[PDB]
RNA sequence: CUUCUGGACCCAAGCGCCCGGCGGGCGCGACCCGCUCCGAGGACAGUGGCAGGUGGG
RNA sequence: CGGGUAAACGGCAAGGUAGCCAAAUGCCUCGUCAUCUAAUUAGUGACGCGCAUGAAUGGA
RNA sequence: UGGUAGUAGCAAAUAUUCAAACGAGAACUUUGAAGGCCGAAGUGGAGAAGGGUUCCAUGUGAACAGCAGUUGAACAUGGGUCAGUCGGUCCUAAGAGAUGGGCGAGCGCCGUUCGGAAGGGCGGCCGAUCGAAAGGGAGUCGGGUUCAGAUCCCCGAACCCGGAGCGGAGACGGGCGUCCAGUGCGGCGACGCGACCGAUCCCGGAGAAGCCGGCGGGAGCCCCGGGGAGAGUUCUCUUUUCUUUGUGAAGGGCAGGGCCGCCCUGGAAUGGGUUCGCCCCGAGAGAGGGGCCCGCGCCUUGGAAAGCGUCGCGGGCGGCGUCCGGUGAGCUCUCGCUGGCCCUUGAAAAUCCGGGGGAGAGGGUGUAAAUCUCGCGCCGGGCCGUACCCAUAUCCGCAGCAGGUCUCCAAGGUGAACAGCCUCUGGCAUGUUAGAACAAUGUAGGUAAGGGAAGUCGGCAAGUCAGAUCCGUAACUUCGGGAUAAGGAUUGGCUCUAAGGGCUGGCAGCUGACUUAGAACUGGUGCGGACCAGGGGAAUCCGACUGUUUAAUUAAAACAAAGCAUCGC
RNA sequence: UAUGCCUGGGCAGGGCGAAGCCAGAGGAAACUCUGGUGGAGGUCCGUAGCGGUCCUGACGUGCAAAUCGGUCGUCCGACC
């Protein structure tokens, strides 16, 4: 909804930066097993519910 | 609507609400007395007619004589 | 015949969420909100059924920005208490202490 | 809630320049503008608040005082009123005649107003639609639709 | 906006302190002299053209004038 | 004129409820909405407003009295009998 | 010490006494004394603990 | 133990009264009669010792 | 991981086609054209709850979008939500919940006044606090601007609250230098004037009050006659058809509306005034003359400089136009008047104001106290939300799910109609695919001669009837009804006739716009021509009725119901 | 979802037409009759809405773990 709390609209700021992809330069690194970000969420598969 | 304010395309074949959803009764009956009240108090205030006179008839237009 | 939309997010026709349509300069139908129509005060006397005359009827909060003058009238009661029953408290008042002294 | 209306009386503060409104259960007969008086020492009359032990037996009040105090317990419904049957000087005490035929002996400093319940008669009428009777109880609370006990399950 | 009708209460309007300027707007049938002021628009409106440079002239110095 | 024969007032509810309840409504639906003379002012608009409460729409009196008739036959007598216990009273 | 009315009603008038350099204070007015605020109950209702009856709630 | 109480449970201690019915209630039964149709286990109106109707377990 | 099996299936809501462009690649993208749909209770334009970056730009075509895709609500990279006056914030609504107190083995619970409860300026309060983005609640609108924001940015014009410079008011002078006034003033009145002292205390008002009927005013829209400016048509006709033809808040003035709720004069029966209805009057009509409130209308400051239309020219310069009218049971909205209904009477509080009272304050002859934005000037207005979807693909239902989910604005024609049908504005591409063929069997729609329920548990399904007008309407009944009972006739088009108004001048002139009735003519007897749209009657059973019920197999004779009666206190 | 409470929102067009009212008639009188007006109601047809009768229709590894179509109930009220 349009009209939202702070803390709310704060928490949709986390989870909006978290659901970006790895940078490729940590897959070059030594002990890499990384392929993928595996928490990637689309806003409409998974909902936050919170 | 030219033809219909010539009375064309108005007979009874082509009336489908009632003759008071067309034309209300009430209506009819309110626009008469407006009418013949103001006849009256025109009548009064020229002195054509009494105030004896014009309260009698006044009685008279509120029921259906005229 | 351009249907015009609300202005604000209040999309219920609330009380409070009334609108007139006006015409702008630039050839515009827009809603425009008004304001409730606020009543004059009534006599403090509780019998007459009429409000008082010669006071605004505005809202509350607007007589807050209004003159004394647009509140109230030159009367002894005025602003409070309609001219009829002043008149009828005058006598009243003078004719209850006028007995009280006949007693005595 | 209640089929008898309420009269809002305005007295003086005896003590304090203040203007007491009180809240009566309206007597049968009583209007605005008039002057009620309440206390031992005011006039039989319709509406005056006395003490039962004040009054001639037979004496038809209201709002009688079931205690000394308690600001009218008995008889408050509409077209109802309680009957002064005798007075007892010695121990002080009035036998007054309630609404439902009992005969309670109280004290005779309970006051009461004079007079009988205004909404008398409301029962007279038969309430003819179910919905006249939904409207009777949505007031006063959720109990009108009554199922029967036949009707339900063990 | 106040509308003054008079000449010379719109020269004690000209002459404030928190007039920051004087518009002249040149119309069909009249010409309106509408001072800046700190909280209205004051517009006075002169039919005849003759008075136009009466009053343009009679306007105090420092303010700022335009021509519309 | 006469439009109904004898329902009259309770005509308006139809053919439901029973005739004997449709008439005893009628005794009170017709004194419920009786305009009365007003003791106190002479004009008669002593009117119903509530269950009890009959208002004068001219001198703006407001008189506690019967639910559907302006008084009952209970306060008359009883308005009377006081009266006469406050004069036996005195003496 | 208030019953004729849809009014009004307080923040002492007055007297006595006293202090300041025109103001202020006290008393009477507004009696004194006193142990429960005023009434209705009352060692009964009631409470806790045992005992008997009743109890498809 | 005794009294009252059935618009209390109920029955008809009392022996089903007024009513009603082969009924949404009749086992025998597709009862009998009339009517309804060329033909009716159906329908209706009647008849009622009614297997096992019936009066606020409300009758009509 | 198989057979099944390249099988079921990719079939609800009418529909696409042509050309071109980009591209390796086009039934699906984009542009243009044509043909259609939604048809203003939209497939339109904006919100609430919910979603949370889905919004926007560019790029990718790998996985996903059940065909494809050059496309996307996918993926990748950047960007995007600007407020004193929109809401939150403030108030208490039902409520919820501390303190005292009580209880409880105990976490705790009960409880919302009930205890030395006033932390303010002589004090009454009686109950902390929480609880509404639909309640209460001061105050911003117009134009312009973005790829995405807008009453928030920009420009212009204001407003509100809080806080500490001018002018004006108070201030009117008399009597003999002196003495003495002066906390305004007008009207018979309603009440007015730009202010016009005053506290504790007191009183009152506004906030702040249902539903329904009818009427009138104002506006927006629609409609009609013109005049401009573009465009369509121009085979024939058409001075034609279509589009567009305006002025915010705030201030002032004036129409208009309301005072059966006010004022003064006066006095009423031959009673009068008056409405659609009512209603009103010796507690004072009618009449005349006033006053007040609302004036969202018009004019005007704003203001045309901007906006729009059109013609040009080079973020702009210009020309020209933006006009004159007339109607209404029209449609919405809003403001009034007035009545009806209730054994129904249809919120509180914050906040703001008026009055009563006159404790006090102010200066001694020109001022002082004081001044309700009186009129101006100066300063400040913090915090949070604001993008977009809002639903046959942005929410929920495992999904782009034929389900579900609260509203706001609502064009023309037909018609009684917000019915159905057609069109305009706006929107869309037929609902997760296409081509070919037209077998059976299906689902949906329709017709059928003659007979007319012989079908079947059963007229199930289907059909008949249907609108309006004029007629005619029984048994029975609680007298209300039954009833649109039943049974009949008429219905088009065109051409006339008659009847129903208003304004102006004292009958005359001008001007309507909505209908009814009658008649003639006319036709392949067709005419509520589509659409919309009751089959009826005679009885029995049950339930009085309206209402309610097993969400997802039972809508009933069940429950409820008024009435009746009993029982307790 | 069942129910109470609180605060909001919403509910075309028509039919029959109740009390009150007006007028004209009839009558020796009591009183009656007619026309109009008025717009009552858990009224009627019926849209939206809310319901969900019948087809025991469609579907029945469905659009859907209850939906779709026609038909149908009610639609100022115990309404949504
Ligand atoms: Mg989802
Ligand atoms: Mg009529
Ligand atoms: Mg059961
Ligand atoms: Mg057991
Ligand atoms: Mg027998
Ligand atoms: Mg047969
Ligand atoms: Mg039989
Ligand atoms: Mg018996
Ligand atoms: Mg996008
Ligand atoms: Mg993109
Ligand atoms: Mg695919
Ligand atoms: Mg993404
Ligand atoms: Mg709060
Ligand atoms: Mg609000
Ligand atoms: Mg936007
Ligand atoms: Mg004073
Ligand atoms: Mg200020
Ligand atoms: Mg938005
Ligand atoms: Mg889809
Ligand atoms: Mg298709
Ligand atoms: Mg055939
Ligand atoms: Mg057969
Ligand atoms: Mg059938
Ligand atoms: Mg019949
Ligand atoms: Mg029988
Ligand atoms: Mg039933
Ligand atoms: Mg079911
Ligand atoms: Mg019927
Ligand atoms: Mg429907
Ligand atoms: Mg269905
Ligand atoms: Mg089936
Ligand atoms: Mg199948
Ligand atoms: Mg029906
Ligand atoms: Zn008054
Ligand atoms: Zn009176």
């Amino acid at each position: 909804s349009s009209h939202k709390t702070f803390k709310i609209k704060r928490f949709l700021a986390k989870k909006q930066k978290q659901n970006r992809p790895i940078p490729q330069w940590i897959r070059m690194k030594t002990g890499n097993k990384i392929r993928y970000n595996s928490k990637r969420r689309h806003w409409r598969r998974t909902k936050l519910g919170l | 609507t030219l033809a219909r304010r010539k009375g064309r395309h108005m007979g009874i074949g082509k009336r489908k609400g009632t003759a008071n959803a067309r034309m209300p009764e009430k209506l009819s009956w309110m626009r008469r007395m407006r009418i013949l009240r103001r006849l009256l108090r025109r009548y009064r205030e020229s002195k054509k007619i009494d105030r004896h006179m014009y309260h009698s008839l006044y009685l008279k237009v509120k029921g259906n004589v005229f | 015949a351009p249907r015009l939309t609300y202005r604000r997010r209040l999309s219920y026709n609330t009380t409070s969420n009334k609108t007139r349509l006006s015409r702008t300069p630039g050839n515009r139908i827009v809603y425009l909100y008004t304001k409730k129509v606020g009543k004059a005060p009534k006599s403090a006397c509780g019998i007459c059924p009429g409000r008082l005359r010669g006071i605004r009827a505005v809202r509350p909060k607007v007589l807050m920005r209004l003159s004394k003058t647009k509140k109230h009238v030159s009367r002894a009661y005025g602003g409070s208490m309609c001219a009829k029953c002043v008149r009828d408290r005058i006598k009243r008042a003078f004719l209850i202490e006028e007995q009280k002294i006949v007693v005595k | 809630g209640r089929g008898a209306p309420l009269a809002k009386v305005a007295f003086r503060d005896p003590y304090r320049f203040k203007k007491r409104t009180e809240l009566f259960v309206a007597a049968e007969g009583i209007h605005t503008g008039q002057f009620v008086y309440c206390g031992k020492k005011a006039q039989l009359n319709i509406g005056n608040v006395l003490p039962v032990g004040t009054m001639p037996e037979g004496t038809i009040v209201c709002c009688v005082e079931e205690k000394p105090g308690d600001r009218g317990k008995l008889a408050r419904a509409s077209g109802n009123y309680a009957t002064v049957i005798s007075h007892n000087p010695e121990t002080k005490k009035t036998r007054v005649k309630l609404p439902s035929g009992s005969k309670k002996v109280i004290s005779s400093a309970n006051r009461a107003i004079v007079g009988v319940v205004a909404g008398g008669g409301r029962i007279d009428k038969p309430i003819l639609k179910a919905g006249r009777a939904y409207h009777k109880y949505k007031a006063k609370r959720n109990c009108w639709p009554r199922v029967r006990g036949v009707a339900m399950n063990p | 906006p106040r509308k003054i009708e008079e000449i010379k209460d719109f020269l004690l309007t000209a002459r404030r302190k928190d007039a920051k300027s004087v518009k002249i707007k040149k119309n069909k049938d009249n010409v309106k002299f509408k001072v800046r002021c700190s909280k209205y628009l004051y517009t006075l409106v002169i039919t005849d053209k003759e008075k136009a440079e009466k009053l343009k002239q009679s306007l105090p110095p420092g303010l700022s004038v335009k021509e519309l | 004129a006469k439009r109904t024969k004898k329902v009259g007032i309770v005509g308006k509810y139809g053919t439901r409820y029973g005739a004997s309840l449709r008439k005893m409504v009628k005794k009170i639906e017709i004194s419920q909405h009786a305009k009365y003379t007003c003791s106190f002012c002479g004009k008669t608009k002593m009117k119903r407003k509530a269950v009890g409460i009959w208002h004068c729409g001219s001198c703006m009196k407001i008189v506690a009295g019967g639910a559907w008739t302006y008084n009952t036959t209970s306060a008359v007598t009883v308005k009377s009998a006081i009266r006469r216990l406050k004069e036996l009273k005195d003496q």
